[PDB]
């Protein structure tokens, strides 16, 4: 019973772990996007 | 003096993209170098020369 309690609790702790992963690549991407604005330029 | 006078050709876009960003560096070369500095100065010595 304890043992698949810190299971579930421990696991959580790769949850929060992932939700910074999510964090981190997220932040790239909008990097790369301001790194990628759309010229108005037509001549 | 309208004889001896050279006048703004449009020159070919020729476009470049570098990375995002895209321009023609032919074209503000002969307008810089041309157009506008061998026309100015030329047509500055015929404004003298009137």
């Amino acid at each position: 019973a304890i043992l698949l309690a810190e299971i579930n609790y421990q696991m959580y702790l790769d949850r929060q772990i992932q939700e910074r992963i999510l964090l981190t690549n997220s932040i790239m991407l909008l990097q790369n996007l301001k790194a990628a604005q759309p010229t108005a330029d037509f001549s | 003096t309208s004889l001896y006078y050279m006048k703004h050709q449009d020159f070919d876009c020729g476009r470049v993209k570098i990375l995002f960003f895209s321009f023609c560096l032919g074209r503000m070369m002969g307008d810089l170098f041309y157009n506008y500095v061998f026309r100015y100065v030329y047509n500055f010595f015929l404004a003298i020369f009137g």
